[PDB]
RNA sequence: GAAAUUGUUGAAAGGGAAGGGCAUUUGAUCAGACA
RNA sequence: CGUGGAGGUCAGUGACGAAGCCUAGACCGUAAGGUCGGGUCGAACGGCCUCUAGUGCAGAUCUUGGUGGUAGUAGCAAAUAUUCAAAUGAGAACUUUGAAGACUGAAGUGGGGAAAGGUUCCACGUCAACAGCAGUUGGACGUGGGUUAGUCGAUCCUAAGA
RNA sequence: GUGAACAGCCUCUAGUUGAUAGAAUAAUGUAGAUAAGGGAAGUCGGCAAAAUAGAUCCGUAACUUCGGGAUAAGGAUUGGC
């Protein structure tokens, strides 16, 4: 008859269905617009969400009440050992849209990738790619003409890369393989780069720089079957109400005589694909680098790994991307980081940060000490020890 | 005797019954059907495993609002269950057939079950008390079970009709010249 | 094997509650033949059925 | 083949019981132990000494000690022949504290 | 020892009911007339 | 057109198979229906002219009986709680015994009675039904045994009342 | 035993351990609890819920049929040795 009072609907209809995703690895649905005047490099990267901590930095923003004053800010850390290049795939344009034409593969393939191609690895004869590997033998003939044919046709080129999941504290030995569009100039220059990087390795620093705005593509945490109140942020019904109250009182008018797509119902919650954007990179780590977690002002040699280690993850012994704030997906999940799709000007983007101090105390309680050293200092001598 | 339609040669088959068994008609229907046509030997090892919850029985008719299980994938099915009491009654009949086969002098290694048929025994009446002074039937749904084991025999040779061919005057003018013309 | 009767009889004969009669699990065939009071009697007197002690409710803390 | 062994294990009951309803903690423990014997002895058949039972129920249902020092013994089966020729007896070991011991083989004869 | 209703076996059809009417293909099945 | 029963008749059919029942086999009739074959069955039954009626069903929230879909579904969630081992038995989550853990907490889940029941008591045997899982157990089933009074009640007396 | 107590709570004697069971711990429930800052803004309505409570001492208004109102209200205090 007409609402009575007016309110916004609940929740966004541009995120339906609120279904479990088809895969733990959320898909890159879009790559940066290509400028072929620049050198060749990846346009994304693979890693694993390890955890969060706190940061202190002076903020630089003429006009704000916190100009040249410190702020304290949340950051996530994703574990990011070098990705390894094992294939090139070339796409061509058709009136039916983009279509994959060939894939060329490297000759040798890590067991790490090799075992993604399997479901019962232990029992198997592991024959994956063994006839392919032979194609090199014969001078090279066939792999050439394929590379060669990518070159001739092909509107875009992506690289087949995979993570070195063993360089990571995780249990799962089976790595993550994935296509990354390649944007540096010229089709042929692209596939050469790809050909050149077969079996060889690619670093993060060649993909991201400090203060870059990047996007995170990941599968959201799971929560299972969810009632309507938490899933859609619906009003709790009154305490007096029969047969339950975390519900919707009116699931619909009498006509249309059908529950409609647009009304909140109980169902799966989380495990969704998201493409979260505009996460500025506060740090690019270095695994071989002691004093990862140190700064210009801190100096105290220590790595980013909190005392006792990242809760529910492990240690971070590889290079990492420290990104301001928080990110979709949870600890241990594969996560794609993507080059931004637009040159943002913002001032917020553009501000070149410089960390003053990275927090490094335990996360497994009310952590009181940055380092065993500090703890040793403050506590004195204990009944164990020397 | 007088079992349901069979097509098997009784000289190489043995058979068994239960009548008025207090097992669920519907569950044992599903398990009977699950064993049907099987190698008698593969069938027994199979029922054993059901009892162990290592493989299951696909429910295919009497199965609405049944549970779901990985153990149906074997059979292309999502709903499968593990009907204990059915299985033990069925395998008991099977054990019987075995014994009779042995007695007829039949080769056990060739025994498959070539007929297994459950249908509905007379119901058994018990009753329950519902709200407001009421009473309702509360009923057993029992089963008769019959199976037949038969020795596998291979091949079938050939042999059949001849269809007496019949064709017009002009239909053999072509033919009579088809060969006089060519080969 | 079913010693209820012998147990109840045991309780009655000894003069205390069943909760405290001990039926010796190794003379379980001997006990079973004990159908009568006279033969529970001389089963009690030779340790095949023992009285089983009271449960202390001490007064020490009260005191 | 077989192997016929005795060892003495400590089992963490605390993480196995963490969460479980109070009225099910002693019962759960009986079970979880059985399970523990099968995981080590290979053996579907697991039997608990009536004194072991006592050790478990020593403090009431919900009061199960966080660690137990067991002695698990693999033995051969007897009479009417069960499915499998092996089985395990479990006994409590009279130890001063269950806390602190590695798993040890008992040299039997 | 009918029917409702059921099991098995054989045959057939089935993209949000089924069943029906005129007509013919196809499959199965069968009467008659011929001499 | 069809059904129960009656008079007449065809010296009608039939244990060498009446009647009935089954049959996407045949044939006659526009139709109500009629005829045959084959299977099943077992003792009676039909055509024709007439006579006679308790004479034809889809319904009546029809009567009685039987049967479904629903559905292996709702459910079997109040009364704090169970556990190890032996014994027995085809069979043991549930019986027996031992051990342990608890409960009722003397305003009792203790020890007796009145009304009412009527053998439920007790023993031996024992599981087809019953005890909304089970069963080797039972207030179940089978076969037996058992209730002792000068003093305990009745019986006597009177009450409202009859 | 505690305590004013035949209360509640724990125990001895006696008696039970009966009441389908197993595995999990989604939604929504039923029953039991908690919640920062605000404090009835919720709602027909404080419905529900929360707050209060024993004892000892101190203190106690209008009004009244002088019997009350009254544990009015408002306060302090309480273990062990
Ligand atoms: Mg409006
Ligand atoms: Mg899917
Ligand atoms: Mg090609
Ligand atoms: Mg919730
Ligand atoms: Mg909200
Ligand atoms: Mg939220
Ligand atoms: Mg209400
Ligand atoms: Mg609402
Ligand atoms: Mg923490
Ligand atoms: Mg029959
Ligand atoms: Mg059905
Ligand atoms: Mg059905
Ligand atoms: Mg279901
Ligand atoms: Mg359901
Ligand atoms: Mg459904
Ligand atoms: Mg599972
Ligand atoms: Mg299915
Ligand atoms: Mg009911
Ligand atoms: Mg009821
Ligand atoms: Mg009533
Ligand atoms: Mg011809
Ligand atoms: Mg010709
Ligand atoms: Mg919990
Ligand atoms: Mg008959
Ligand atoms: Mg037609
Ligand atoms: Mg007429
Ligand atoms: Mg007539
Ligand atoms: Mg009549
Ligand atoms: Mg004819
Ligand atoms: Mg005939
Ligand atoms: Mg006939
Ligand atoms: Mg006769
Ligand atoms: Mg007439
Ligand atoms: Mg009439
Ligand atoms: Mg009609
Ligand atoms: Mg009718
Ligand atoms: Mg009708
Ligand atoms: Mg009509
Ligand atoms: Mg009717
Ligand atoms: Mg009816
Ligand atoms: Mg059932
Ligand atoms: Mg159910
Ligand atoms: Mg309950
Ligand atoms: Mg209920
Ligand atoms: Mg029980
Ligand atoms: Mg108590
Ligand atoms: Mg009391
Ligand atoms: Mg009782
Ligand atoms: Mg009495
Ligand atoms: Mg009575
Ligand atoms: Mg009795
Ligand atoms: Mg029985
Ligand atoms: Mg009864
Ligand atoms: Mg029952
Ligand atoms: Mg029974
Ligand atoms: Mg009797
Ligand atoms: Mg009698
Ligand atoms: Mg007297
Ligand atoms: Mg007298
Ligand atoms: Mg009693
Ligand atoms: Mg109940
Ligand atoms: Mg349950
Ligand atoms: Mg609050
Ligand atoms: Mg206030
Ligand atoms: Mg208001
Ligand atoms: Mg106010
Ligand atoms: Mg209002
Ligand atoms: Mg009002
Ligand atoms: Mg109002
Ligand atoms: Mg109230
Ligand atoms: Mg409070
Ligand atoms: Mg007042
Ligand atoms: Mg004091």
């Amino acid at each position: 008859s007409h609402r009575k009072y007016e309110a916004p609907r609940h929740g966004h209809l541009g995120f339906l269905p609120r279904k479990r995703a088809a895969s733990i690895r959320a898909r890159v649905k879009a790559f940066p617009k290509d400028d072929r005047s620049k050198p060749v490099a990846l346009t994304s990267f693979l890693g694993y969400k390890a955890g969060m901590t706190t940061i202190v930095r002076d903020l630089d923003r003429p006009g704000s009440k916190f100009h040249k004053r410190e702020v304290v800010e949340a950051v996530t850390v994703v574990d990011t050992p070098p990705v390894v290049v094992v294939g090139v795939v070339g796409y061509v344009e058709t009136p039916r849209g983009l279509r994959s034409l060939t894939t060329v593969w490297a000759e040798h393939l890590s067991d790490e990738v090799k075992r993604r191609f399997y479901k019962n690895w232990y029992k198997s004869k592991k024959k994956a790619f063994t006839k392919y590997s032979a194609k090199y033998a014969q001078d090279g003939a066939g792999i050439e003409r394929e590379l060669a044919r990518i070159k001739k046709y092909a509107s875009v080129v992506r690289v087949l890369v995979h993570t070195q999941i063993r360089k990571t504290p995780l249990a799962q030995k089976k790595a993550h393989l994935a296509e990354i569009q390649l944007n540096g100039g010229s089709i042929s220059e692209k596939v050469d780069w790809a050909r050149e990087h077969f079996e060889k390795t690619v670093a993060v620093d060649s993909v991201f720089e400090q203060n870059e705005m990047i996007d995170a593509i990941a599968v959201t945490k799971g929560h299972g079957f969810e009632g309507v109140t938490h899933r859609w942020g619906t009003k709790k019904l009154p305490r007096k109400t029969h047969r339950g109250l975390r519900k919707v009182a009116c699931i619909g008018a009498w006509h249309p005589a059908h529950v409609m797509w647009s009304v909140a119902r109980a169902g799966q919650r989380g495990y969704h694909s998201r493409t979260s954007i505009n996460h500025k990179i506060y740090r690019v780590g270095k695994g071989d680098d002691e004093a990862n977690g140190a700064t210009s002002f801190d100096r105290t040699k220590k790595t980013i790994t909190p005392m006792g280690g990242f809760v529910h993850y492990g240690e971070i012994k590889n290079d990492f991307i420290m990104v301001k704030g928080c990110i979709p997906g949870n600890r241990k999940r594969i996560v794609t980081l993507r080059k931004s799709l637009y040159t943002n000007t913002s001032r917020k983007a553009l501000e070149e940060v410089s960390l003053k101090w990275i927090d490094t105390a335990s996360k497994f309680g009310k952590g009181r000490f940055q380092t065993p050293a500090e703890k040793h200092a403050f506590m004195g001598t204990l009944k164990k020890d020397l | 005797a007088r079992y349901g339609a069979t097509s098997t040669n009784p000289a190489k088959s043995a058979s068994a019954r239960g009548s008025y068994l207090r097992v669920s008609f519907k569950n044992t229907r599903e398990t009977a059907q699950a064993i049907n046509g099987w190698e008698l030997t593969k069938a027994q090892k199979y029922l054993e495993q059901v009892l162990d919850h290592q493989r299951a029985i696909p429910f295919r008719r009497f199965n609405s609002s049944i549970g779901r299980t990985a153990q149906g994938k074997e059979f292309g099915v999502t709903k499968a269950r593990w009907p204990a009491k059915s299985v033990k009654f069925v395998q008991g009949l099977l054990q019987n057939a075995a014994a009779n086969a042995e007695a007829k002098g039949l080769d056990a290694t060739k025994l498959y079950v070539s007929h297994i048929q459950v249908n509905q025994a007379p119901k058994q009446r018990r009753r329950t008390y519902r709200a407001h002074g009421r009473i309702n039937k509360y009923e057993s749904s029992p089963s008769h079970i019959e199976l037949v084991v038969t020795e596998k025999e291979e091949a079938v040779a050939k042999a059949a009709e001849k269809k007496v061919v019949r064709l017009t005057s002009r239909q053999r003018g072509r033919i009579a010249a088809q060969k006089r013309i060519a080969a | 094997a079913n010693l209820r009767t012998q147990k109840r009889l045991a309780a009655s004969v000894v003069g205390v509650g069943k909760r405290k009669v001990w039926l010796d699990p190794n003379e379980t065939s001997e006990i079973a033949q004990a159908n009568s009071r006279n033969a529970i009697r001389k089963l009690v007197k030779n340790g095949t059925i023992v009285k089983k002690a009271v449960t202390v409710h001490s007064k020490s803390r009260t005191r | 083949l077989k192997d016929v062994v005795t060892r003495e294990y400590t089992i963490n009951l605390h993480k196995r019981l963490h969460g479980v309803s109070f009225k099910k903690r002693a019962p759960r423990a009986v079970k979880e132990i059985k399970k523990f014997a099968k995981l080590h002895m290979g053996t579907d058949d697991v039997r608990l000494a009536p004194e072991l039972n006592q050790a478990i129920w020593k403090r009431g249902v919900k009061g199960v000690e966080y660690r137990l020092r067991l002695r698990i013994s693999r033995k051969r089966n007897e009479e009417e022949d069960a499915k499998n020729p092996l089985f395990s007896y479990v006994e409590p070991v009279l130890v001063a504290s269950a806390k602190g011991l590695q798993t040890v083989v008992v040299e039997e004869d």
